[PDB]
């Protein structure tokens, strides 16, 4: 009993344990052009893009490839597809993002912070810029403008 | 029976946009998502279900009488990276992200 | 505005019985509880809800018409003592056991 | 502005951080019998029973004394309340409970059970009820009836 029932693309329909139908992952797996390893934007290294696709569709549906190649700590060895740059989390992984450019000009200066680098940030949104652009945390040294 | 056809309890393909909401300069990464949601008539369970519907069986005493509504009843995770408190970055796997399907309750 | 009255969303008290459920001698302890429920007319939040909201404006573009309805928005733990598959004593403090506080979504 | 606020017994209207009125809890605590420690249903013991009615509020609204003074390690030192006797869990923590005794006859010996003691329970059930009167986990040996 799974002749009439339908699932949708990426799915097929197959007989359990218990002898229920039930629809299960299936992916269109025919024309991946990279063929190697390839790092999910979970931060896990897969080892194709069929076994992401896969997982894509049974657990995490947004999951998707941020660069080829297996994960790897530290941006030295990674390169970002199209616009996209390299940053470092807590941890020391590369992530292959899109940093925002775009940050309103506060007109005083209680937005101020005081980043680790001794530089004055208008807002948080200009410290995360310089981070980001950068590639990895500054962090906030205290917040308001950086004491002389 | 999910994904919202022609009009009962479906799941609702939706993008959220982090720039649309202003928080595209927390959120680093992705940039939106399908969030989704449940829309609809309505005419596995968590143990609190499990016990409760228990006593909303007709005819049943004494009786549950529940506000029956179309809502998620499977979420997933997504990873994001976003800016602690500190200005730190910062990567996590986030639970119940996304609507999956729905169905009434 | 819960405990329930005289009809919107609102939350009603409600006592379950493992006994009356037929899991008394896998649920060691308790013997029930006030599990409770939400009933009524719908006319801090979750990051989900939180985003999906913003797209429920009047006049937003594009919008998302989400089925709202009285569910819980705030839930309690509750300890339990229960026999695991080896048949074994355990106990654990579950969370969101307890329906506190009802809210139209 | 909480002149007008009503918050039903066990809680009162405060002030809050950011001048806005908050109902906090505020159980009555002026007849408590016994004034020493307590060992809550969830095996945390409280300074006394007040400290346990305001985390029944605040955090657990079916926590309970299950008996009196600190929670302890095995049931040698526990004195249990009206009908309830003594257990203990994984860790050898002890607990009050009421044990279920009314088990079904099955009439097969499909549901039979052998227990790390050797005996052939008939049921889930009847093992289950073993285990609460003798105090602790006994634990399943394997299914079916106990091999000769
Ligand atoms: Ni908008
Ligand atoms: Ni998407
Ligand atoms: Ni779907
Ligand atoms: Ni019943
Ligand atoms: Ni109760
Ligand atoms: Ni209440």
């Amino acid at each position: 009993t799974c002749e009439n029932v339908d699932c949708g693309p990426g799915k097929k329909c197959r007989m359990n344990k218990k002898n229920k139908p039930r629809c299960v992952c299936a992916p269109d797996c025919s024309n991946i052009t990279w063929k190697g390893p390839v790092c999910g934007l979970d931060g896990k290294t897969y080892r194709n893009e069929c076994a992401l696709l896969k997982a894509r569709c049974k657990e995490q549906p947004e999951l998707e490839v941020q660069y080829q190649g297996k994960c790897k700590k530290t941006c030295r060895d990674v390169f970002c597809p199209g616009s996209s740059t390299c940053v470092v989390d807590q941890t020391n992984n590369a992530y292959c993002v899109t940093c925002n450019r775009i940050c309103p000009e506060p007109s005083s200066s209680e937005q101020s912070l005081c980043g680790n680098d001794g530089v004055t940030y208008s807002s948080a949104c200009h410290l995360r810029k310089a981070t980001c652009l950068l590639g990895r945390s500054i962090g906030l040294a205290y917040e308001g403008k950086c004491i002389k | 029976g999910l994904e919202c056809d022609g009009n009962i309890c479906c799941k609702k393909q939706f993008f959220v946009s982090f720039k649309d909401i202003g928080w595209n300069d927390w959120i680093i990464a992705p940039s939106g998502y399908h969030a989704n949601y449940c829309e609809g008539e309505c005419p596995s369970l968590s143990f609190h279900s499990t016990v409760i519907n228990h006593y909303r069986m007709r005819g049943h005493s004494p009786f549950a009488n529940l506000k029956s509504c179309c809502v998620p009843t499977k979420l997933r995770p997504m990873s994001m990276l976003y800016y602690d408190d500190g200005q730190n970055i910062i990567k996590k796997d986030i639970q119940n992200m996304i609507v999956e399907e729905c169905g009434c309750s």
